[PDB]
């Protein structure tokens, strides 16, 4: 099913996932399909600082509703 | 028609180069865009022959340097071009903007300027340039007006300058990286946060982020005035609608997470954060404070050097 | 705060020095550090990399080296930026743990890594110069397994004597609006050398040399290291005089103020520096010879400040700040060593009545 992430320069992207899937599942679509890896990122949806172990099920996520990113640069 | 410019740029410089500009003299487009048709490669090296050839010592090297930069401007943004490829011929341009005399560079500035105005900024990877550009301007005191006025000109166009409602965030980042006043800095904030009003929701918080590692640099009061005032009149007007929701507390949320997570880096965002939010004197507490500026002090507590002074304030 | 920030960290390098194994479980929670470092002072991080690294590079703790290739990794990018901050901290933190790990692939990869820090630093002149600074920290308060020392001495003392030495040629390179000539010479010495000082047509030509006097400073430090105080390959280096304009004269050339006058102050600011490491170096030398041509520096000294002064009287405001006067005393030169009061050992000769005056006034 379909989602939208947002990012620091608003690069809208469509990942399309199923809700049983998990969090770093959606970080390795991000790593191929942006080329960002895991562990910078930093995924949130309505001020929830969104963990890997969980799955959209979890958080009540649905068709269509936009998430957030950030690049965690440890040190930049 | 291209591996005659590297039996030019391998020998001697500016002896059979420059020659090559003043003899061809037929175009400078259909020989760029077509050469990364069959093999991109050569056209990243094909840019490290004409800049090695064209210092800005003589004339027709400088206008020759003008010409192929706003050339490379029109390709970047027109083509749907290998994305790798675009990151080279950027980062070429970038490296090449060092030994320039003053007057050239207004010219492609105000170029991008005209681009924020009209032009198809599908990329703002054309816009990285714009950063460098104006610091060369300033380092160049002399009288070109001197650098830093030409440089406030640009900024006043860039601001007074319509923005393409889509891509303001990138352009909200290019003024990032220049080192500006507070008073630079203050014109594009307010003109800025003027333009949350005129928009979608969901863009604003990494708008927000960028705004917010910028404010760090100057006026940040000004950023937390104008959060304060949209989302408090905006809460008002649902509070209003309901005498919309599902996203709005949702980006409310992420917006508080955002500015949570940045003064976790710097403090003195706090302080001038629960400054503007000190009730003082009483008066200041029916002007201050909105449940989503609450929302925020209570989300800001869990910082353990703050759960003192948040937690007064909103006791007393 | 900061004070709380310093207790903690004393704390912890006592722990880790005291109680290492138990901290190597907890490694994670150190590395938890590593977002908020913007936020923290360089001696604070000096102090940090101390302590991760001294966690790192424990004979016992090779078993876990995933820690190690981390903190490896981030320094390596945290060089690769173009930031002065992350240039800089990155060098802080690549320095300390070099020296930590300098107590055979051992000298091979700090060899690497020293290498790799000037080749991304060679480019930035205040980065490379605190490069230098802080590596000579290192040797001066450090003492450590020679291998790696006459390894980059036999470097560094090459790059040096080809850098910036040339011949006593009294024609050099550059053509400027000066009258460029070997000034400051001791005069006792042979006036046919092979040792004099490019100074001004690496100037003009950097229109470097603001690293020129903290090079030599671990020039010596490493040389004193390695021969154990002999400095008889460099003890003819005083005897340099330096190719620069006819710089006495700043009344002569009063009211055409240009950039030549930005040139000449800051050139005599460098010449200043230049001497002042000079005198922190030849100083412990007990040679009579040796000391009365110190004193001449001072000389020199007292004399070319005197005209700097005057130059800034003259011309306001063409300041060079390069990390008005209290200003410039203090900061801006460089911080003399202890043991240059040596000097003091010696006694007066007043000019008028009858070791000059002023030269004391100055110490």
């Amino acid at each position: 099913m379909q989602i939208f992430v947002k990012t620091l320069t608003g690069k809208t992207i469509t990942l399309e996932v199923e809700p049983s899937d998990t969090i770093e599942n959606v970080k390795a679509k991000i790593q191929d399909k942006e080329g960002i890896p895991p562990d910078q990122q930093r995924l949130i949806f309505a001020g929830k600082q969104l963990e890997d172990g969980r799955t959209l099920s979890d958080y009540n996520i649905q068709k269509e509703s936009t998430l957030h990113l950030v690049l965690r640069l440890r040190g930049g | 028609m291209d591996q005659k410019i590297l039996s030019l740029a391998a020998e001697k410089t500016a002896d059979k180069l420059q020659e090559f500009l003043q003899t061809l003299r037929e175009g400078d487009l259909t020989n760029l865009l077509q050469n990364q048709a069959v093999k991109g490669k050569v056209a990243g090296a094909l840019l490290r022959a004409i800049f090695k050839g064209s210092p800005c010592s003589e004339e027709a090297g400088t206008l020759r340097r003008r010409k192929i930069y706003t050339c490379c401007i029109q390709l970047v943004e027109s083509g749907d071009l290998q994305k790798e490829i675009v990151s080279e011929i950027i980062g070429l341009l970038m490296l090449e903007a060092h030994h320039f005399p003053g007057p050239l560079l207004v010219e492609l500035a105000n170029e991008f300027i005209s681009a924020v105005r009209e032009g198809s900024l599908v990329n703002g990877k054309s816009l990285e340039l714009l950063p460098i550009i104006l610091t060369v301007l300033a380092t160049k005191k002399e009288n070109l007006l001197s650098g830093e006025e030409c440089k406030k000109q640009l900024i006043n166009t860039l601001c007074s300058g319509r923005w393409d409602q889509q891509y303001v965030i990138q352009l909200t980042s290019m003024f990032k990286d220049v080192p500006l006043t507070a008073e630079e800095v203050e014109f594009v904030v307010e003109k800025a946060l003027s333009m949350f009003s005129k928009m979608n929701l969901q863009e604003i918080p990494p708008l927000v982020y960028q705004l917010l590692v910028l404010s760090s640099k100057g006026s940040r009061k000004s950023v937390l005035e104008g959060i304060i005032a949209f989302f408090s009149a905006l809460d008002k007007q649902h509070n209003e609608e309901q005498s919309p929701s599902g996203e709005l507390r949702h980006v409310e949320g992420t917006i508080i997470l955002h500015i949570v997570f940045a003064i976790k880096l710097d403090y003195e965002l706090g302080r001038e954060l629960v400054k503007h939010l000190k009730v003082g004197q009483q008066g200041d507490s029916n002007n201050n404070l909105s449940p989503f500026s609450i929302a925020l002090l209570l989300s800001v507590t869990r910082i353990q050097r703050f759960q003192d002074q948040v937690l007064d304030l909103l006791k007393t | 705060n900061e004070a709380e920030v310093d207790t903690a960290l004393d704390v912890l390098l006592e722990l880790v020095v005291l109680n290492p194994s138990a901290m190597m479980m907890n490694a994670v929670f150190v590395k938890g550090i590593l977002d908020y470092l913007d936020n923290i002072s360089p001696q604070q991080i000096r102090k940090l990399f101390y302590v991760l690294s001294t966690l790192a590079f424990s004979k016992q703790n090779e078993a876990s080296s995933h820690i190690q290739d981390d903190m490896h990794l981030v320094i390596r990018k945290q060089l690769s930026s173009t930031v002065f901050k992350y240039k800089l901290i990155g060098i802080i933190g690549a320095v300390t743990m070099a020296g930590i790990m300098a107590a055979d692939e051992q000298c091979t990869q700090v060899t690497s890594l020293l290498q790799l820090v000037h080749s991304c630093s060679e480019q930035s002149p205040q980065a490379s110069a605190l490069y230098y600074d802080e590596f000579a920290n290192l040797i001066q308060h450090e003492k450590l397994d020679p291998k790696a020392l006459e390894w980059v001495g036999q470097t560094i003392c090459n790059d040096f004597q080809d850098a910036f030495v040339v011949d006593s040629c009294v024609v050099p390179e550059g053509d400027f609006p000066f009258p460029v000539k070997a000034l400051y010479g001791l005069e006792e010495y042979d006036t046919q050398n092979g040792i004099a000082i490019n100074l001004l047509p690496l100037l003009f030509s950097q229109d470097s040399p603001l690293c020129l006097a903290p090079y030599f400073r671990l020039l010596r430090l490493c040389v004193e290291r390695q021969h154990n105080g002999n400095l008889e390959e460099i003890d003819g280096l005083l005897d340099c005089p330096i190719f620069l304009t006819d710089l006495e004269p700043g009344e002569k050339l009063e009211s055409m103020s240009a950039k030549e006058r930005s040139f000449m102050c800051s050139l005599i600011f460098l010449t200043l520096n230049w001497f002042r490491e000079i005198v922190n170096a030849f100083c412990q030398e007990t040679s009579p010879e040796m000391k009365g041509k110190v004193l001449t520096r001072l000389k020199h000294i007292v004399e070319l400040q005197i005209i700097l002064e005057k130059y800034l009287a003259v011309t306001p405001d063409y300041v060079p700040p390069l990390g008005l006067l209290l200003h410039n005393s203090h900061a801006f030169f460089r911080e003399l060593d202890i043991e240059v009061f040596s000097i003091l050992h010696c006694g007066l000769v007043t000019k008028f009545i009858l070791l000059g005056p002023p030269e004391l006034l100055f110490l």
